[PDB]
């Protein structure tokens, strides 16, 4: 469970990174 | 069955994605640097020159801020495989460890204050060397990721 | 700690990395493992995922430690190091010898089984004398 | 069945909290309305 | 925006009401083995009211459940009446009605609030009904299991809580808009 | 060698308890969010941070925020009580499991088999063993014989291969 | 809770009673008993004494509850309601 | 923190041990219980 959560956290951080980058490039 | 080595392999598998991300960022930044370099470097417009210089400085700062995590995380991998007594993987990983150590602690640039220096950067030799190093490192990290996955599965099933 | 550091550096809340560097990440994780509190808790979904799974891990591990220690302290179990003779041949910490000038030594001497051949080798190459002169001895 | 009591107590506390909240909301709205 | 959130709220209300009514009416909550099956017993699939034998000579026949220590008596009564799941469904219906009214009396903002309160209370009642059901089943004949009706009830609970959240957010946005407009005016 | 299952650490508490724990977590978080963000009377208790606070409460960790209202504090208090009871029960029942698993003394002698009765033991119907037990003047084997010829229905057997097969089929219930 | 309230009202740190009124005192005590944390901890020696003894009490009581529950769940004991005729 | 964790866990565990053992204790209630055990001695009149 710990490893799965770490991997999911990395994935969600990547998603947030892309989303925030796009929203900022909009700004 | 589940054991210490298998957990080490799982954790290294999770952390190697970060190294892949770092090298991909490296190559993207160096592709941008090449787009700036091979493209005409005329600085007739003071505003254009200032913008180009600040872009170069920003990219250099980003790369410098982003190097220590890679090297230290790979050192963590080496330490883990030492403690778990996985000798083969440790042997495969020691050469890159020493290469990173040498790269960080030599500063072949005469300035010897930063690994990447905006003034020394934009040089074709240094740019191309960094590009090739990043590409080879990406290939190595992909191969090591798949090797770690295979070893994890092997250790689990047995 | 490393994953929290990465997730907070390159995907910050938006500042968010002066908090949850590597040092403070290690500190947060350690304070979590020891059931203490925190001077900082993550605000991003990824850091919060990491913290939640770490919290579950800590809870389970501390409970298991306490429970198994209660078991140990409640039930005494003394294990004999030896339950056979091969175990006795492999072991070198424990010494063993027969009565000197007897039928048991004559048995071990003329043996053909591997284990007793090893025991005879040991008893013939043992210092001091494992052998004995009387049963009471 | 061993720990149903804590569930009942918890749900009772939740209902009580919601009721207290609505009471405070009505009372405050009436007071600020005058 | 507000319109899409209200649409999701109404859809969730309808879906949760339907799922909970299905689960209550349906008789596929528990798969077990019972003595009264005509041959420890025969396989049965049960529900809140009636039990049906499967894989047996009396296959397909469904019979009303024969319920029946003050606390045990109260638990048996509550389990028989099934008043808590029924209350959950009723509250979901009333909340959906209040939302529909909020789609008309756009001025009165204390309606989409009642909807959220009712949805949350319905979720709580569903929790209580699940606890009562599980507690009552136990007694003191193994390898039992839960059916898709039980998970329909769980899904209803989750949806009710979600739509309560959305309704409360709608109330927040609407009250904020009105208050800011008034103060700035 | 019983291979412990992954997710055997959940064995101290039944599946239903975990299910209802999740349900109660969701309900607690929603009720906290509601009773904190309804009255246009700020509060950091949205739905994300309500979930965070509830989760941290369940793990006996605590987080940065804490309720300040009466309703929010009622919710937090009952959740705290629930968490305390549940965690204590988990630890205690796990200790029970391990302690009992540590008491278990297998059969290692005729006496251990003699006193207990959860396992049945029988020998060949015709043979020297039946006669030896029948004609025994020893206490333990006398007790065995007293047990022997009981309603297994048939502890005895006719063929040795039959006894071996019966022991193999029995899940440790025959010796 | 009451003693903390009094000690913090009439002997404040010097403000110190808007924190550790009766409501927040009850909250602090409850959070202590349940092994949770605190959004406020006392700064005066008297409030800190109160908190320390409450902390010791909580620790002992929770440990005792868990231990005796483990005992109960480990050893089954069925008592007959009757051991005589009276 | 490590010290505290170990010490509190040890206290709880040893208290559980104490109470569990105090709950196992089955006093003497028959001739058999006296017969098997030997921590207590039993003897009758010399002549009788
Ligand atoms: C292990 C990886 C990640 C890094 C170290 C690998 C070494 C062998 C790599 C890194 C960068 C590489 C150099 C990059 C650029 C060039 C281009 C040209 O001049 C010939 C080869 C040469 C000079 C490469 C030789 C091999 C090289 C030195």
């Amino acid at each position: 469970i710990l490893i799965g959560g770490l991997g999911l956290a990395m994935l969600v951080a990547l998603i947030e990174f892309c989303y925030k980058s796009r929203s900022e490039s909009k700004r | 069955a589940f054991t210490f080595a298998a957990f080490c392999y799982m954790l290294t598998l999770v952390l190697c994605a970060s190294l892949i991300f770092f090298v991909i960022w490296h190559i993207i930044a160096f592709d941008e640097l090449r787009t700036d370099f091979k493209n005409p470097i005329d600085q007739g417009n003071p505003a254009r020159a200032r913008e180009r210089l600040k872009n170069i400085e920003r990219i250099c700062c980003l790369l410098r801020k982003l190097v220590v995590p890679e090297y230290s995380i790979h050192g963590l991998f080496c330490l883990m495989f030492l403690c778990a007594a996985e000798w083969v993987t440790l042997g495969l990983n020691i050469p890159l460890l020493f290469y990173h150590l040498w790269r960080y602690f030599h500063r072949p640039a005469d300035g010897s204050e930063v690994m990447y220096d905006a003034v020394s950067i934009m040089n074709a030799d240094i740019l191309n060397y960094c590009q090739k190093e990043s590409w080879c490192k990406l290939a190595f990290y992909l191969l090591s990721f798949f090797y770690y996955l295979y070893s994890m599965v092997y250790t689990l099933v047995s | 700690s490393v994953v929290l550091f990465l997730v907070s550096r390159f995907s910050p809340y938006e500042e968010s990395t002066n908090e949850f560097g590597i040092f403070n990440s290690l500190w947060f994780s350690l304070g979590a493992f020891m059931r203490q509190g925190c001077d900082i808790s993550p605000r991003s979904l990824s850091g919060r995922i990491v913290g939640g799974v770490w919290w579950f891990f800590t809870l389970i591990i501390i409970s298991s430690y306490t429970a198994n220690l209660a078991a140990f302290l409640t039930v005494e179990r003394m294990v004999s190091p030896i339950e056979s003779a091969e175990d006795l041949s492999k072991q070198t910490e424990i010494a063993y010898g027969t009565l000197d000038s007897g039928s048991t030594k004559e048995f071990f001497r003329r043996s053909k089984i591997a284990v007793f051949d090893k025991m005879w080798t040991y008893m013939r190459s043992a210092e001091p004398s494992v052998f004995v002169r009387t049963t009471a001895e | 069945s061993n720990v149903a009591g804590v569930f009942y107590i918890l749900v009772g506390g939740l209902g009580l909290a919601m009721l207290v909240a609505l009471i405070e909301f009505c009372y405050k709205s009436r007071a600020e309305a005058k | 925006e507000k319109g899409v959130q209200v649409l999701l709220t109404t859809i969730g209300a309808f879906a949760a009401f339907g799922l909970m009514t299905i689960a209550i009416s349906t008789d596929y909550w528990l798969y077990t083995r019972a003595l009264i099956c005509n041959t420890p017993g025969g396989l049965t699939h049960s529900g809140l009211w009636r039990i049906c034998c499967l894989e047996g000579l009396k296959r397909g026949v469904c019979v009303k459940i024969n319920h029946f220590d003050s606390a045990e008596y109260l638990l048996r009564v509550v389990r028989a009446s099934s008043i808590f799941p029924i209350l959950s469904a009723i509250l979901l219906l009333l909340g959906g009605v209040c939302v529909a009214a909020s789609r008309v009396y756009k001025s009165k903002r204390n309606i989409i609030l009642g909807a959220g309160i009712l949805f949350v209370a319905a979720g709580l009642s569903n929790i209580i009904g699940v606890i009562v059901y599980i507690s009552a089943n136990a007694g003191e004949k193994n390898h039992y299991s839960y059916g898709w009706s039980f998970y329909f009830g769980g899904l209803s609970f989750i949806l009710a809580e979600v739509i309560g959240v959305l309704a409360v957010n709608i109330y927040i946005e609407r009250s904020r808009e009105a208050h800011c407009q008034s103060r700035s005016d | 060698k019983s291979k412990p299952g992954v997710f055997s650490f959940l064995d101290p508490l039944a599946y239903e308890i975990w299910m209802c724990i999740v349900f109660a977590y969701i309900g607690v978080s929603v009720v906290l969010f509601l009773v904190s963000r309804f009255s246009p009377y700020s509060n950091e208790f949205g739905i994300f941070n309500s979930l965070w606070f509830s989760l941290g409460a369940f793990m006996q960790q605590g987080c940065d925020i804490s309720p300040r209202s009466l309703s929010g504090r009622i919710v937090g208090g009952v959740w705290w009580f629930f968490t305390l009871i549940i965690i204590s029960s988990y630890t205690a029942n796990l200790a029970a499991f391990l302690t009992v698993e540590r008491m278990v003394s297998p059969i290692e002698s005729a006496e251990d088999l003699a006193k207990q009765t959860e396992i049945a033991y029988g020998t060949l119907e015709a043979g020297s063993t039946k006669e030896f037990f029948r004609r025994s003047k020893i206490a333990v084997f006398e007790k065995m014989w007293t047990y022997m010829k009981s309603a297994e229905p048939s502890v005895f057997v006719r063929t040795t291969e039959e006894g071996m097969i019966r022991v193999r089929k029995s899940k440790g219930k025959y010796a």
